[PDB]
């Protein structure tokens, strides 16, 4: 109940002008009051028209200004233009900053002027430096000056931040001032004609550097961004990849006194075990060797910082490492040219020099693994497999984006990449033929996307056809399926949705052990992932094809055989300026359904045959071996206790046993610690990077203005829970101007605190992190009534495809393919059905998603709707609410820290009740109605659809069903069965979990199967009502938690709820009308 | 719409609540299964 | 007389009355007003009169 | 004491409830606070006294 201040200070500071006038507007859910409103609405209107003044008004209408609900603030100021300098020109009276060309190895990646690299716009390209994303440099910068102009008077600690932020901010616009600032367009893009006579990274830089000042709050913050924020102007490819490297090293230090296990996916048991740090000391001259580089390269004060901890090495003092280990990712892209990143990769070194008993003993455990994933389903005659065609092509809405080409569906043109909508134009022109395998050869390359991650090379990515997708569908689902209980796949052991996601290294740590940990992202132009690889998977389906009898499953496998063979050659598309490169590359990378468990398989087959040459020269025990993708790790016990000596001599016989197989690598070996590039543990105490770019994105996406600060909201709360922590108010500027809409060009809106935190379509953020906000209150129920009416919209272009002749065929072709003879009963509900999934194409939901922001804001303008009593979640919490009681308890400590750099009321509540045990379904995949889905499908339907389908009648349940793929007699036996009456609670447990972010955030990480929260949560059980009592105990709980939230201390409840209301409840949960964006979510692991 | 006394049916206690909630469930579960067997 | 909802509330706890099955109990609390129970004591004496 | 709402815990937990039907035991709950039990513990003594 802050922020509405904070906004108004922002207009007041940012506009300041007797021209800029400022429009309340209101709504209360009691009609006179309303009236009242509509009133001072009217008259504002009318005085804003008449240049009289308002300030007269604001008394007469006191109780609309004390007790009624805020929307949103208009705003009349004329263009204005260039007043940003006009107010930045104090907060620059120091140095302008001078690049220094010599630093980057490349010409163009150094911030010189955009005309010494691109003299004519015709060859010109912002996309080096593009920041993707719709919200400006000027944004930032008057974000920043409001922030330092309101806390200009404050004398405390916060002076002592204030005069540090000042200055960075000052070091930071004595360098803008010096030439300019450019100007953005209407799409956020940043041309020539602004860039022309400008450094061509400076956008880049600046964001980067506000964002990094804005995360200031001690010392050695100042000391690190001032120290990167002043390199980072000239350096742009050998920075973040330098300070983050040491840290693989580092956690081979620090001595574990006290652990953490893992049992099942998200379980613990924590071990008071002790391990010391057995390092050996060339490491140290390695390391050594990495900070004399860290010094070359003009950085002083944080090797000092890094050099100070090593006189004790204790864990106590080692967050300032992960401190550090984020301030390295928090500097921006390293967006170099396709070219020069496919170089990164494209560098081979292929030998007729490696071993031959190496490879063949790797082709040969390749075979054997996808034999032990494929025995089961090839030889019992699965459907999937037979109809594998049909499988992938209700399946193709979960693929990669194909290249784009044109399309027509009646009277359009279309450059889709999506694969569905390929198909839906190949087969009206006779073009679809997926049983003929195109070759990729030089009449036909293969073009390219990029995966980036700073501080890191760039990894590539196939964009190739539709019959690839097609063939390897089916085979690849039961493979993962198989993965789903085999321990050693880290990408998909888990019990249907969870990852092991807290390792499983820490149950055999000790005196004897090591563990072997090794980077493998590098991994894909290697001579291992070319022929050997792909043809011991061509051997295990010759031995497949031998292990069935039916003529379509022998056939689905040739051509999976046959895409493997013309995967074995394959060239790639990729131009320079104006003429096109085509090399050879007959290997593995992303971009595909096989790659990832593939490459998983192939490098555990290789870690396998590896560690079987360690044998050699050691005596140990295999205990556990782990691969997920960019990283893997294997540990190994000993029979006595390890030394220096034998850490050294197994690295350096690794080392050569990799380069036996023609294979670079830094490798890395421990007693004690991993690094990784998702998390990293040291002294059995589990961190995580928190290198997420807020104002700065790795690629343009297709969200509004919007959406993109929910999902800046969601990255600002899981960089805060890792450690990396902003300002919180510089990013409500920064969601208030993006939220920010222009009706003419001096009107603009923004909303308020009680628009923008309610549960919907629309939720961008909440008035407390860490906390969604509910309602009790007649006004969050009465528009949260108003937006469900609003959510649901309409798309002119899916309508308008769905009337074509095309997709009529590809309707009728489904049908005929699937079942016949119900061509007016099921048909239409299988259209019905495609429309779910052609919604991944973007303008589609460009269209919807701009249409329910206009239908908002036109009652964001007007006064408010009454929305015809249609029930929601407040409606319930309204009635829950007045059967409370709390009172003041107290909570001892009995939990384990294993996450220092959590804010500490969140860690407080860590400390006192428990981390989250299970995960129970966001989706109900384990739910019956969802396992016929996952069998015969992979299809999501979202819970909001579920959740409505059960709430029908016993019919069109079976047509629901059956447009998705799935057939008439499974769905009849479900509905005979009367399993969906087993099911109504699962899926109103996964409903409300969604609606709530249950597992979605910090709340995925508290354990409510607690026996501590329990005891507190003292609800009487009446019984027969599942449903009421769970909301209930579910809510109390929460309660519970946000309270112990806002304000660290803790309370009990009690709720004597009477039968009657449980009764008068149990009508009203199968009615229910609510929705969560799905841009608001924040995942903590990403 | 309930077959009980008027001085009942005005009230505001528990059981006069439990009761008209209760016995419009069972009309409204007696109707649906008219509603299956007609269909 | 008794209060009608006192009387139908003994009742109703005596008979357990469940919710959610279909059962023959629900018809023992068809007219249990009063203004009957003065209709039939008006009419028994009356007709035992005449 | 024993606190209210956990002892209110117990005793529901004990006579197993049924939100589905009218039942007697139900309203065994009716009044079972502190502030009641001082006020009968003192009335009783008080009066036997008096």
């Amino acid at each position: 109940g802050k922020y509405n201040l904070i906004l108004s200070e922002y207009l007041s500071f940012i506009y300041n002008s007797q021209s800029a006038v400022q429009i309340p507007i209101y709504y209360s859910s009691n009609s006179e009051l309303e009236n009242r409103c509509i009133e001072f609405h009217s008259k504002c209107l009318e005085n804003s028209k008449n240049g009289l003044s308002l300030k007269k008004l604001f008394v007469e209408y006191s109780d609309v200004i004390e007790n009624a609900t805020l929307l949103s603030i208009l705003s009349y100021s004329y263009d204005k233009y260039n007043a940003v300098e006009r107010k930045l020109v104090k907060y620059a009276k120091g140095k302008p900053l001078e690049a220094d060309l010599t630093v980057n190895e490349l010409d163009y990646e150094n911030n010189k002027i955009t005309s010494e690299l691109f003299p004519t716009a015709e060859e010109y390209t912002d996309l080096l430096m593009d920041p993707a994303i719709l919200t400006s440099l000027s944004s930032n910068l008057n974000a920043v000056m409001f922030w330092l102009e309101k806390h200009e008077n404050d004398v405390a600690e916060k002076l002592k931040i204030y005069k540090r932020r000042l200055d960075l901010f000052t070091i930071v616009a004595s360098t803008v001032n010096k030439y300019g600032v450019p100007r953005h367009n209407a799409k956020y893009r940043y041309e020539y004609e602004v860039m022309k006579d400008k450094p061509y990274y400076l956008v880049t830089w600046a964001n980067s550097s506000i964002e990094m000042l804005m995360s200031v709050f001690s010392h050695e913050d100042y000391l690190i961004a001032r120290e990167l924020i002043v390199l980072s102007y000239s350096n742009r490819s050998t920075l973040a990849k330098l300070v983050s490297s040491p840290m693989s090293i580092l956690v081979a230090l620090v001595d574990i006194n006290g652990t953490f296990i893992t049992n099942e996916e998200l379980e613990l048991e924590f071990s008071n075990k002790y391990v010391r740090a057995i390092v050996p000391d060339q490491t140290f001259d390695e390391l050594k060797q990495m900070l004399d580089n860290m010094r070359k390269a003009g950085l002083t004060d944080i090797p000092k910082m890094i050099q100070d901890w090593l006189v004790d090495c204790s864990i106590e003092k080692f967050p300032l490492m992960a401190k550090i280990y984020s301030w390295s990712f928090h500097v921006g892209f390293r967006k170099q040219k396709m070219l020069d990143a496919a170089l990164d990769q494209l560098k081979t070194e292929y030998t007729e020099d490696v071993d031959d008993e190496m490879y063949r003993e790797y082709t040969m455990l390749i075979r054997d693994e996808v034999v032990k994933m494929l025995e089961e389903p090839v030889k019992h005659d699965d459907h999937l497999l037979q109809d594998s065609e049909l499988a992938g092509l209700l399946s193709m809405s979960s693929a990669s984006n194909g290249e784009s080409r044109q399309l027509k569906f009646g009277r359009k043109t279309i450059f889709s990449t999506k694969k569905n909508m390929h198909v839906m134009d190949d087969m009206a022109n006779g073009r679809y033929t997926p049983g003929i395998i195109p070759p990729v050869n030089v009449d036909k390359p293969i073009p390219l996307g990029r995966r980036d991650v700073p501080g890191r090379r760039t990894r590539i990515i196939f964009i190739l056809p539709y019959e690839y997708f097609i063939a390897q569908h089916a085979v690849v689902e039961k493979m993962l399926i198989y993965a789903k209980h085999t321990r050693e796949y880290a990408e998909f052991y888990s019990q249907s949705n969870q990852l092991l996601s807290y390792g499983d290294v820490t149950r055999f740590l000790s005196n004897n052990s090591m563990v072997l940990y090794t980077d493998v992202s590098q991994w894909d132009s290697s001579q291992h992932n070319t022929q050997p690889f792909r043809k011991g998977i061509i051997m295990g389906l010759d031995m497949l094809a031998n292990m069935t009898n039916d003529a379509r499953v022998i056939q689905t496998l040739n051509l999976y055989k046959q895409t493997q063979i013309n995967l074995m050659d394959s060239y790639v598309q990729i131009p320079d300026g104006n003429v096109i490169k085509k090399i050879q590359y007959g290997a593995v990378a992303s971009g595909e359904k096989q790659t990832k468990a593939a490459n998983s398989i192939a490098n555990l087959a290789l870690i396998k045959t590896v560690l079987s040459r360690i044998s050699n020269k050691y005596s140990f025990a295999t205990k556990i071996i782990r691969v997920d993708g960019d990283d893997n790790y294997a540990v190994l016990q000993f029979n006595t206790e390890v030394t220096k000596q034998m850490v050294q001599d197994v690295s350096n016989d690794v080392r050569e046993t990799y380069a036996r197989m023609n294979t670079k690598v830094k490798a890395l070996v421990s007693t004690v610690g991993i690094e990784i590039a998702k998390r990293y543990i040291a002294g059995g105490k589990i961190f995580f990077r928190a290198g997420i770019n807020l104002l700065n994105n790795e690629k343009k996406g297709q969200s509004t203005q919007w959406d993109q600060a929910a999902v800046l909201y969601s990255n600002y709360i899981v960089n805060r829970l890792r450690g990396f922590e902003t300002d919180r108010e510089f990013i409500l500027t920064k969601i208030m101007q993006m939220t920010s809409v222009a009706i003419t060009g001096s009107l603009r809106l923004f909303p308020s605190e009680r628009v923008l935190t309610t549960n919907s379509t629309f939720k961008v953020f909440d008035s407390e992190d860490f906390i969604i906000e509910y309602g009790t209150t007649d006004d969050e129920v009465y528009i949260q009534r108003a937006f469900m009416s609003l959510s649901s919209q309409k798309s002119g272009i899916a309508d308008e495809i769905a009337a074509s002749s095309t997709f009529k065929n590809y309707v009728s072709r489904l049908s005929e393919q699937l079942l016949f003879s119900k061509n007016n009963i099921v048909s239409r509900g299988i259209a019905l059905t495609e429309k779910a999934k052609l919604n991944s194409y973007a303008p589609i939901s460009l269209e919807k998603r701009r249409a329910q922001i206009s239908a908002l804001l036109t009652m964001l303008q007007k006064p408010v709707t009454f929305k015809s009593s249609k029930i929601t979640i407040n409606d319930i919490l309204r009635d829950i609410k007045p059967f409370f009681t709390v009172n003041e308890a107290h909570l001892p400590i009995q939990y384990q820290k294993f996450m220092p750099t959590l804010p500490d009321n969140v860690q407080y509540i860590i400390q006192c009740i428990g981390s989250r045990t299970y995960q129970i379904e966001d989706d109900g995949s384990k739910s019956a109605i969802s396992r016929l889905i996952s069998k015969y499908s992979v299809y999501k339907p979202s819970i909001e659809e579920l959740y409505k389908v059960i709430s029908l009648h016993e019919n069109e349940i079976q047509l629901y069903l059956i447009s998705l793929g799935i057939p008439k007699i499974d769905a009849d036996t479900y509905v005979g069965s009367k399993i969906y009456s087993q099911d109504k609670y699962r899926i109103l447990e996964s409903y409300v979990y969604n609606l709530l972010s249950i597992n979605y955030g910090c709340y995925q990480l508290f354990d409510f199967n607690s026996p501590d929260l329990e005891k507190l949560i003292r609800i009487p059980f009446k019984g027969k009502i599942p449903a009421v009592t769970f909301i209930l105990h579910l809510y109390a709980k929460l309660e519970v938690i946000n309270h112990a939230i806002k304000n660290g201390s803790w309370i009990s409840l009690f709720c004597n709820y009477p039968k009657s209301e449980m009764i008068k409840l149990w009508k009203k949960m199968w009615n229910i009308t609510s929705l969560r964006s799905p841009y608001t979510n924040a995942n903590f692991f990403q | 719409e309930i077959k009980i006394a008027d001085e009942v049916k005005k009230s505001n206690k528990e059981e006069s609540k439990q009761l008209l909630e209760v016995l419009k469930t069972k009309e409204e579960h007696q109707k649906e299964v008219q509603y299956e067997i007609l269909q | 007389l008794v209060s009608t909802e006192a009387q139908i509330q003994k009742m109703s706890q005596d008979l357990q009355l469940e919710a959610l099955t279909i059962q023959s109990e629900t018809q023992f609390l068809t007219g249990i007003n009063s203004q009957a129970a003065n209709d039939c004591f008006k009419t028994l004496i009356a007709a035992m009169l005449s």
